[PDB]
Protein backbone atom coordinates (compact mmCIF):
# COMPACT_ATOMS: atom_id res chain seq x y z
CA UNK A 1 0.00 0.00 0.00
CA UNK A 2 1.61 3.00 -1.17
CA UNK A 3 0.76 5.51 2.04
CA UNK A 4 2.04 8.90 3.48
CA UNK A 5 2.29 8.31 7.56
CA UNK A 6 2.22 11.51 9.72
CA UNK A 7 3.87 11.75 13.24
CA UNK A 8 1.36 12.54 16.12
CA UNK A 9 -1.01 15.15 17.57
CA UNK A 10 0.69 17.88 18.92
CA UNK A 11 -0.66 19.57 22.16
CA UNK A 12 1.84 23.05 22.25
CA UNK A 13 1.88 26.22 24.07
CA UNK A 14 2.40 29.73 22.21
CA UNK A 15 5.74 30.78 21.48
CA UNK A 16 6.90 27.41 20.87
CA UNK A 17 7.93 25.54 17.93
CA UNK A 18 7.23 22.15 16.59
CA UNK A 19 8.41 20.09 14.03
CA UNK A 20 5.89 17.25 12.15
CA UNK A 21 7.20 14.22 9.58
CA UNK A 22 5.74 12.62 6.87
CA UNK A 23 7.20 9.18 5.90
CA UNK A 24 6.07 7.41 2.48
CA UNK A 25 6.25 4.12 1.84
CA UNK A 26 5.79 2.44 -1.50
CA UNK A 27 7.47 5.55 -3.71
CA UNK A 28 10.86 7.41 -3.02
CA UNK A 29 9.93 11.29 -2.04
CA UNK A 30 13.17 12.01 -3.77
CA UNK A 31 10.75 11.20 -7.40
CA UNK A 32 7.95 13.96 -6.55
CA UNK A 33 7.49 17.00 -4.88
CA UNK A 34 6.15 17.33 -1.26
CA UNK A 35 4.10 19.71 0.00
CA UNK A 36 2.48 20.23 3.40
CA UNK A 37 -1.62 21.49 3.37
CA UNK A 38 -3.28 23.23 6.28
CA UNK A 39 -7.06 23.41 7.34
CA UNK A 40 -7.89 25.34 10.34
CA UNK A 41 -10.94 24.51 12.70
CA UNK A 42 -14.25 23.85 10.49
CA UNK A 43 -12.43 26.01 7.66
CA UNK A 44 -10.53 25.68 4.74
CA UNK A 45 -7.44 24.43 2.94
CA UNK A 46 -3.84 26.35 2.70
CA UNK A 47 -1.09 25.23 1.14
CA UNK A 48 1.62 26.05 2.60
CA UNK A 49 4.96 24.96 1.27
CA UNK A 50 6.76 22.81 -1.63
CA UNK A 51 9.89 20.85 -1.47
CA UNK A 52 11.72 18.84 -4.39
CA UNK A 53 13.79 16.24 -2.30
CA UNK A 54 15.67 15.67 -5.43
CA UNK A 55 17.67 19.16 -4.60
CA UNK A 56 16.18 21.07 -1.49
CA UNK A 57 14.43 23.66 -3.77
CA UNK A 58 11.41 24.80 -2.01
CA UNK A 59 8.06 26.85 -2.09
CA UNK A 60 6.33 29.14 0.33
CA UNK A 61 3.38 30.74 0.09
CA UNK A 62 4.66 34.38 1.18
CA UNK A 63 1.82 34.37 4.21
CA UNK A 64 3.93 31.82 5.75
CA UNK A 65 6.95 33.85 6.07
CA UNK A 66 9.58 32.19 7.31
CA UNK A 67 7.17 30.80 10.56
CA UNK A 68 7.60 27.47 8.55
CA UNK A 69 10.19 25.29 7.03
CA UNK A 70 10.50 22.58 4.91
CA UNK A 71 12.86 19.94 4.64
CA UNK A 72 13.07 16.47 3.49
CA UNK A 73 15.33 13.51 3.88
CA UNK A 74 15.41 10.64 0.96
CA UNK A 75 17.47 8.12 3.08
CA UNK A 76 14.53 7.97 5.32
CA UNK A 77 12.02 8.45 2.44
CA UNK A 78 10.50 11.46 5.30
CA UNK A 79 9.12 15.11 4.56
CA UNK A 80 9.26 18.14 7.58
CA UNK A 81 6.96 20.63 8.74
CA UNK A 82 9.05 23.07 11.27
CA UNK A 83 6.75 26.22 12.85
CA UNK A 84 8.21 28.41 14.94
CA UNK A 85 6.51 31.30 17.05
CA UNK A 86 3.31 29.15 17.36
CA UNK A 87 -0.09 31.16 18.17
CA UNK A 88 -3.39 30.24 18.39
CA UNK A 89 -3.74 30.54 14.42
CA UNK A 90 -1.55 27.80 13.90
CA UNK A 91 -3.91 25.19 15.52
CA UNK A 92 -4.98 23.26 12.84
CA UNK A 93 -5.02 19.89 11.01
CA UNK A 94 -2.02 19.90 9.11
CA UNK A 95 -1.60 17.09 5.68
CA UNK A 96 1.85 16.17 4.01
CA UNK A 97 0.33 15.63 0.52
CA UNK A 98 2.19 13.86 -2.69
CA UNK A 99 1.82 14.88 -5.96
CA UNK A 100 0.99 11.27 -8.27
CA UNK A 101 4.24 9.23 -7.83
CA UNK A 102 3.06 6.96 -10.55
CA UNK A 103 1.48 6.87 -13.92
CA UNK A 104 -1.98 5.90 -13.76
CA UNK A 105 -2.89 7.13 -10.03
CA UNK A 106 -3.81 9.96 -8.30
CA UNK A 107 -2.17 11.92 -5.31
CA UNK A 108 -1.17 10.97 -1.73
CA UNK A 109 -2.05 12.49 1.78
CA UNK A 110 -1.47 11.65 5.22
CA UNK A 111 -4.26 11.28 7.68
CA UNK A 112 -3.23 14.41 8.79
CA UNK A 113 -1.81 16.22 11.92
CA UNK A 114 -3.82 18.29 14.60
CA UNK A 115 -1.90 20.78 16.34
CA UNK A 116 -3.52 22.66 19.06
CA UNK A 117 -2.00 25.80 20.43
CA UNK A 118 -3.24 26.50 23.73
CA UNK A 119 -2.17 28.33 26.78
CA UNK A 120 -4.80 26.36 29.04
CA UNK A 121 -3.34 23.63 31.17
CA UNK A 122 -4.69 19.86 31.63
CA UNK A 123 -8.13 20.70 33.37
CA UNK A 124 -10.97 17.36 33.93
CA UNK A 125 -14.53 17.83 32.35
CA UNK A 126 -17.62 18.21 35.12
CA UNK A 127 -20.32 16.30 33.95
CA UNK A 128 -23.95 17.68 34.65
CA UNK A 129 -27.25 15.24 34.12
CA UNK A 130 -29.87 16.43 31.88
CA UNK A 131 -33.55 15.52 33.13
CA UNK A 132 -37.43 16.59 32.72
CA UNK A 133 -38.09 19.33 35.42
CA UNK A 134 -40.69 17.87 37.63
CA UNK A 135 -44.16 17.98 35.51
CA UNK A 136 -43.59 15.96 32.25
CA UNK A 137 -45.85 16.00 29.00
CA UNK A 138 -44.86 14.30 25.94
CA UNK A 139 -46.11 10.34 25.97
CA UNK A 140 -44.18 7.25 24.17
CA UNK A 141 -40.92 9.01 24.43
CA UNK A 142 -38.63 11.19 26.46
CA UNK A 143 -35.48 12.80 25.98
CA UNK A 144 -32.54 13.27 28.31
CA UNK A 145 -28.99 14.93 28.55
CA UNK A 146 -25.78 15.22 29.77
CA UNK A 147 -23.82 18.50 30.52
CA UNK A 148 -19.91 18.44 29.98
CA UNK A 149 -18.34 21.95 31.12
CA UNK A 150 -14.93 23.24 31.07
CA UNK A 151 -12.55 20.73 30.08
CA UNK A 152 -9.15 20.92 28.04
CA UNK A 153 -7.76 19.90 26.01
CA UNK A 154 -10.01 17.81 23.55
CA UNK A 155 -11.33 15.56 23.15
CA UNK A 156 -14.00 13.73 26.00
CA UNK A 157 -15.81 10.57 25.56
CA UNK A 158 -19.85 10.47 25.73
CA UNK A 159 -21.68 7.27 25.29
CA UNK A 160 -24.71 6.17 27.21
CA UNK A 161 -24.73 2.91 28.81
CA UNK A 162 -21.73 1.98 27.28
CA UNK A 163 -22.47 2.00 24.21
CA UNK A 164 -26.35 0.37 24.68
CA UNK A 165 -28.01 3.56 23.12
CA UNK A 166 -26.96 4.00 19.70
CA UNK A 167 -30.21 5.58 18.45
CA UNK A 168 -31.42 9.10 19.14
CA UNK A 169 -28.88 10.55 19.84
CA UNK A 170 -27.34 13.49 19.95
CA UNK A 171 -24.00 14.87 21.03
CA UNK A 172 -23.09 18.09 20.09
CA UNK A 173 -19.66 19.44 19.08
CA UNK A 174 -18.04 21.29 21.98
CA UNK A 175 -17.59 24.82 22.12
CA UNK A 176 -14.30 26.66 23.09
CA UNK A 177 -15.13 29.05 26.21
CA UNK A 178 -12.22 31.30 27.00
CA UNK A 179 -9.65 28.51 26.39
CA UNK A 180 -11.85 25.66 27.76
CA UNK A 181 -14.32 23.54 25.63
CA UNK A 182 -17.67 22.66 26.98
CA UNK A 183 -20.02 19.86 25.25
CA UNK A 184 -23.68 18.33 25.69
CA UNK A 185 -25.24 15.69 24.33
CA UNK A 186 -28.86 14.22 24.73
CA UNK A 187 -30.43 10.45 23.60
CA UNK A 188 -34.18 9.60 23.19
CA UNK A 189 -35.61 6.35 24.59
CA UNK A 190 -39.44 5.01 25.17
CA UNK A 191 -40.97 6.15 28.42
CA UNK A 192 -41.35 2.04 29.06
CA UNK A 193 -37.29 1.88 29.19
CA UNK A 194 -37.43 5.12 31.83
CA UNK A 195 -37.79 5.69 34.43
CA UNK A 196 -37.56 1.79 35.26
CA UNK A 197 -34.45 0.73 33.26
CA UNK A 198 -31.26 2.65 34.18
CA UNK A 199 -30.20 5.61 31.68
CA UNK A 200 -26.62 6.22 32.01
CA UNK A 201 -24.25 8.78 30.60
CA UNK A 202 -19.95 8.04 30.54
CA UNK A 203 -18.00 10.83 29.50
CA UNK A 204 -13.93 10.27 30.02
CA UNK A 205 -11.51 12.40 28.92
CA UNK A 206 -8.63 11.16 27.91
CA UNK A 207 -6.39 13.76 28.81
CA UNK A 208 -6.71 14.48 32.73
CA UNK A 209 -7.54 10.85 32.79
CA UNK A 210 -10.78 11.09 34.32
CA UNK A 211 -13.63 8.75 33.70
CA UNK A 212 -17.47 9.31 35.19
CA UNK A 213 -20.68 7.99 34.90
CA UNK A 214 -23.58 10.31 35.24
CA UNK A 215 -26.96 8.90 36.14
CA UNK A 216 -29.74 10.46 34.41
CA UNK A 217 -32.59 10.53 37.50
CA UNK B 1 -1.92 34.16 -6.26
CA UNK B 2 -4.76 32.99 -8.12
CA UNK B 3 -8.20 33.17 -6.22
CA UNK B 4 -10.85 30.24 -7.06
CA UNK B 5 -14.46 31.18 -6.23
CA UNK B 6 -16.94 28.34 -5.91
CA UNK B 7 -20.72 28.79 -6.10
CA UNK B 8 -22.80 28.00 -4.32
CA UNK B 9 -21.74 28.35 -0.69
CA UNK B 10 -24.12 25.49 0.60
CA UNK B 11 -26.83 23.48 -1.36
CA UNK B 12 -28.85 20.85 -0.85
CA UNK B 13 -30.06 18.25 -3.40
CA UNK B 14 -33.15 16.14 -3.47
CA UNK B 15 -32.01 11.89 -3.94
CA UNK B 16 -32.22 11.07 -7.86
CA UNK B 17 -31.47 15.13 -8.49
CA UNK B 18 -28.98 16.40 -11.36
CA UNK B 19 -26.10 18.72 -9.40
CA UNK B 20 -23.99 21.51 -10.48
CA UNK B 21 -21.12 23.07 -8.64
CA UNK B 22 -18.72 26.01 -10.17
CA UNK B 23 -15.21 26.96 -9.74
CA UNK B 24 -14.19 30.48 -11.01
CA UNK B 25 -10.46 31.36 -10.82
CA UNK B 26 -8.91 34.90 -10.79
CA UNK B 27 -7.03 34.21 -13.85
CA UNK B 28 -6.85 31.51 -16.23
CA UNK B 29 -4.82 28.67 -15.36
CA UNK B 30 -4.15 25.43 -17.46
CA UNK B 31 -7.25 22.98 -17.46
CA UNK B 32 -4.53 20.36 -16.98
CA UNK B 33 -3.80 21.67 -13.32
CA UNK B 34 -7.46 22.35 -12.28
CA UNK B 35 -8.71 19.54 -9.68
CA UNK B 36 -11.35 19.02 -7.75
CA UNK B 37 -11.52 16.73 -4.04
CA UNK B 38 -13.86 15.61 -1.70
CA UNK B 39 -14.09 15.89 2.04
CA UNK B 40 -16.32 14.79 4.69
CA UNK B 41 -16.28 15.85 7.88
CA UNK B 42 -13.30 13.93 10.13
CA UNK B 43 -11.13 12.37 7.16
CA UNK B 44 -8.33 14.00 4.53
CA UNK B 45 -9.90 15.45 1.35
CA UNK B 46 -9.71 12.72 -1.41
CA UNK B 47 -8.72 12.77 -5.13
CA UNK B 48 -12.41 12.98 -7.22
CA UNK B 49 -11.83 14.71 -10.38
CA UNK B 50 -8.15 15.49 -12.17
CA UNK B 51 -7.66 17.71 -15.10
CA UNK B 52 -10.92 19.12 -15.61
CA UNK B 53 -12.73 16.33 -16.56
CA UNK B 54 -11.43 13.12 -15.12
CA UNK B 55 -12.22 10.96 -12.34
CA UNK B 56 -9.79 9.73 -9.35
CA UNK B 57 -10.10 5.95 -8.89
CA UNK B 58 -13.31 4.30 -7.16
CA UNK B 59 -15.29 7.95 -8.32
CA UNK B 60 -18.78 7.04 -9.58
CA UNK B 61 -19.29 7.83 -13.02
CA UNK B 62 -22.02 10.18 -12.65
CA UNK B 63 -20.00 12.63 -11.76
CA UNK B 64 -18.14 14.52 -14.38
CA UNK B 65 -15.78 18.01 -14.86
CA UNK B 66 -15.71 20.32 -17.53
CA UNK B 67 -14.30 24.14 -18.35
CA UNK B 68 -10.97 25.51 -18.94
CA UNK B 69 -9.56 29.37 -18.18
CA UNK B 70 -10.94 30.96 -15.55
CA UNK B 71 -14.31 29.13 -15.28
CA UNK B 72 -15.01 25.66 -14.39
CA UNK B 73 -17.76 23.22 -12.71
CA UNK B 74 -18.52 19.39 -11.27
CA UNK B 75 -21.50 18.12 -11.99
CA UNK B 76 -23.13 14.83 -10.63
CA UNK B 77 -26.41 13.19 -13.11
CA UNK B 78 -28.15 12.01 -10.30
CA UNK B 79 -27.37 12.57 -6.18
CA UNK B 80 -26.66 10.05 -4.09
CA UNK B 81 -26.72 9.66 -0.22
CA UNK B 82 -23.22 9.61 -0.45
CA UNK B 83 -22.62 12.20 -2.30
CA UNK B 84 -23.00 14.53 0.47
CA UNK B 85 -20.18 16.35 1.25
CA UNK B 86 -17.84 19.29 0.46
CA UNK B 87 -15.96 19.94 -2.85
CA UNK B 88 -12.94 22.02 -3.19
CA UNK B 89 -11.49 22.58 -6.45
CA UNK B 90 -7.36 23.35 -6.60
CA UNK B 91 -5.30 24.90 -8.86
CA UNK B 92 -1.76 23.57 -9.33
CA UNK B 93 -0.72 25.66 -12.09
CA UNK B 94 0.88 28.64 -10.89
CA UNK B 95 2.48 29.07 -7.12
CA UNK B 96 1.06 29.70 -3.66
CA UNK B 97 -1.24 27.11 -5.02
CA UNK B 98 -4.57 27.84 -4.02
CA UNK B 99 -7.82 26.17 -3.24
CA UNK B 100 -11.42 27.09 -3.69
CA UNK B 101 -13.42 28.08 -0.19
CA UNK B 102 -15.10 25.13 -0.61
CA UNK B 103 -19.15 23.83 -2.10
CA UNK B 104 -20.95 21.32 1.00
CA UNK B 105 -23.49 19.35 -0.62
CA UNK B 106 -26.05 18.54 1.85
CA UNK B 107 -29.58 16.19 0.95
CA UNK B 108 -32.76 17.41 0.92
CA UNK B 109 -35.67 16.16 2.32
CA UNK B 110 -39.12 16.72 4.03
CA UNK B 111 -39.64 19.79 6.70
CA UNK B 112 -39.97 18.60 9.81
CA UNK B 113 -40.50 20.84 12.90
CA UNK B 114 -37.87 20.72 15.76
CA UNK B 115 -38.49 18.80 19.33
CA UNK B 116 -37.85 21.16 21.96
CA UNK B 117 -36.61 20.65 25.42
CA UNK B 118 -34.97 23.22 28.12
CA UNK B 119 -33.18 21.76 31.37
CA UNK B 120 -32.06 23.11 34.70
CA UNK B 121 -29.03 23.35 36.59
CA UNK B 122 -28.04 20.17 38.40
CA UNK B 123 -27.84 20.87 42.47
CA UNK B 124 -24.68 19.10 41.49
CA UNK B 125 -23.83 22.19 39.08
CA UNK B 126 -25.45 24.90 41.51
CA UNK B 127 -23.37 23.45 44.36
CA UNK B 128 -20.36 23.78 42.25
CA UNK B 129 -21.19 27.53 41.93
CA UNK B 130 -22.77 27.82 38.60
CA UNK B 131 -25.95 27.80 36.87
CA UNK B 132 -26.32 26.70 32.88
CA UNK B 133 -30.16 26.35 31.14
CA UNK B 134 -29.88 24.11 28.29
CA UNK B 135 -32.06 23.47 25.89
CA UNK B 136 -32.00 20.86 22.89
CA UNK B 137 -33.97 21.40 19.68
CA UNK B 138 -33.65 18.16 17.61
CA UNK B 139 -34.16 16.39 14.85
CA UNK B 140 -35.49 19.17 12.33
CA UNK B 141 -35.28 20.21 8.76
CA UNK B 142 -33.93 22.78 6.90
CA UNK B 143 -30.88 23.55 9.28
CA UNK B 144 -32.49 27.19 9.40
CA UNK B 145 -33.55 28.15 13.09
CA UNK B 146 -32.82 30.93 15.37
CA UNK B 147 -33.13 31.02 19.38
CA UNK B 148 -34.09 33.26 22.20
CA UNK B 149 -33.70 32.95 25.59
CA UNK B 150 -36.13 35.15 28.19
CA UNK B 151 -34.66 35.84 31.46
CA UNK B 152 -37.70 37.65 33.19
CA UNK B 153 -38.88 39.21 29.76
CA UNK B 154 -36.25 40.40 29.57
CA UNK B 155 -33.92 38.64 26.84
CA UNK B 156 -30.45 37.68 27.49
CA UNK B 157 -27.95 37.54 24.77
CA UNK B 158 -24.67 36.94 26.31
CA UNK B 159 -22.86 34.33 28.02
CA UNK B 160 -25.47 31.64 25.38
CA UNK B 161 -23.38 29.30 23.45
CA UNK B 162 -24.63 27.20 20.56
CA UNK B 163 -23.91 24.54 18.77
CA UNK B 164 -24.92 22.40 15.70
CA UNK B 165 -24.72 18.60 14.18
CA UNK B 166 -24.09 17.72 10.60
CA UNK B 167 -26.91 16.18 8.60
CA UNK B 168 -27.77 13.25 10.26
CA UNK B 169 -26.91 9.95 8.46
CA UNK B 170 -30.09 8.00 8.95
CA UNK B 171 -32.89 10.88 8.99
CA UNK B 172 -31.11 13.81 7.33
CA UNK B 173 -32.18 16.12 10.08
CA UNK B 174 -30.30 18.51 12.02
CA UNK B 175 -30.04 19.07 15.35
CA UNK B 176 -28.99 22.08 17.80
CA UNK B 177 -28.42 22.67 21.13
CA UNK B 178 -28.08 26.20 23.31
CA UNK B 179 -26.87 26.80 26.87
CA UNK B 180 -27.41 30.07 28.54
CA UNK B 181 -24.78 30.12 31.33
CA UNK B 182 -25.19 32.56 34.36
CA UNK B 183 -23.71 32.19 37.91
CA UNK B 184 -24.57 31.14 40.75
CA UNK B 185 -26.80 33.89 42.12
CA UNK B 186 -28.11 35.37 39.14
CA UNK B 187 -29.68 31.89 38.39
CA UNK B 188 -32.43 31.69 41.26
CA UNK B 189 -32.24 35.89 41.53
CA UNK B 190 -34.62 35.42 38.61
CA UNK B 191 -37.70 32.28 38.19
CA UNK B 192 -38.58 32.65 34.55
CA UNK B 193 -36.20 31.20 32.30
CA UNK B 194 -37.58 30.10 28.26
CA UNK B 195 -35.99 28.80 25.54
CA UNK B 196 -37.56 30.10 21.81
CA UNK B 197 -37.07 28.66 19.07
CA UNK B 198 -38.83 29.93 15.83
CA UNK B 199 -38.40 27.64 12.83
CA UNK B 200 -40.46 28.08 9.49
CA UNK B 201 -41.77 24.88 9.92
CA UNK B 202 -44.79 26.83 11.83
CA UNK B 203 -45.45 30.61 12.14
CA UNK B 204 -46.23 30.06 15.75
CA UNK B 205 -43.15 29.84 18.04
CA UNK B 206 -42.33 26.94 20.14
CA UNK B 207 -41.85 27.58 23.56
CA UNK B 208 -40.31 25.97 26.68
CA UNK B 209 -39.93 27.34 29.97
CA UNK B 210 -39.70 26.49 33.72
CA UNK B 211 -39.59 28.56 37.14
CA UNK B 212 -37.92 29.17 40.02
C1 LIG C 1 -0.14 17.44 -3.70
N1 LIG C 1 -1.03 18.28 -4.62
C2 LIG C 1 -1.39 17.39 -5.84
C3 LIG C 1 -1.98 18.19 -7.01
C4 LIG C 1 -2.19 17.23 -8.14
C5 LIG C 1 -3.22 16.29 -8.09
C6 LIG C 1 -3.38 15.35 -9.11
C7 LIG C 1 -2.52 15.32 -10.22
N2 LIG C 1 -2.59 14.25 -11.23
C8 LIG C 1 -3.49 13.20 -11.15
O1 LIG C 1 -4.27 13.11 -10.20
C9 LIG C 1 -3.51 12.13 -12.22
C10 LIG C 1 -4.29 10.88 -11.78
C11 LIG C 1 -4.21 9.76 -12.83
C12 LIG C 1 -5.36 8.76 -12.72
O2 LIG C 1 -6.04 8.71 -11.67
O3 LIG C 1 -5.57 8.01 -13.70
C13 LIG C 1 -1.49 16.27 -10.27
C14 LIG C 1 -1.33 17.22 -9.24
C15 LIG C 1 -0.28 19.54 -5.08
C16 LIG C 1 0.05 20.46 -3.88
C17 LIG C 1 -1.16 20.75 -2.99
C18 LIG C 1 -1.92 19.49 -2.62
C19 LIG C 1 -2.30 18.69 -3.86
Amino acid sequence: EVQLQQSGAELVKPGASVKLSCTASGFNIKDTYMHWVKQKPEQGLEWIAQIDPANGNTKYDPKFQGKATITADTSSNTAYLHLSSLTSEDSAVYYCAADPPYYGHGDYWGQGTTLTVSSAKTTPPSVYPLAPGSAAQTNSMVTLGCLVKGYFPEPVTVTWNSGSLSSGVHTFPAVLQSDLYTLSSSVTVPSSTWPSETVTCNVAHPASSTKVDKKIV
Amino acid sequence: DIVLTQSPAIMSASLGERVTMTCTASSSVSSSNLHWYQQKPGSSPKLWIYSTSNLASGVPARFSGSGSGTSYSLTISSMEAEDAATYYCHQYHRSPYTFGGGTKLEIKRADAAPTVSIFPPSSEQLTSGGASVVCFLNNFYPKDINVKWKIDGSERQNGVLNSWTDQDSKDSTYSMSSTLTLTKDEYERHNSYTCEATHKTSTSPIVKSFNR
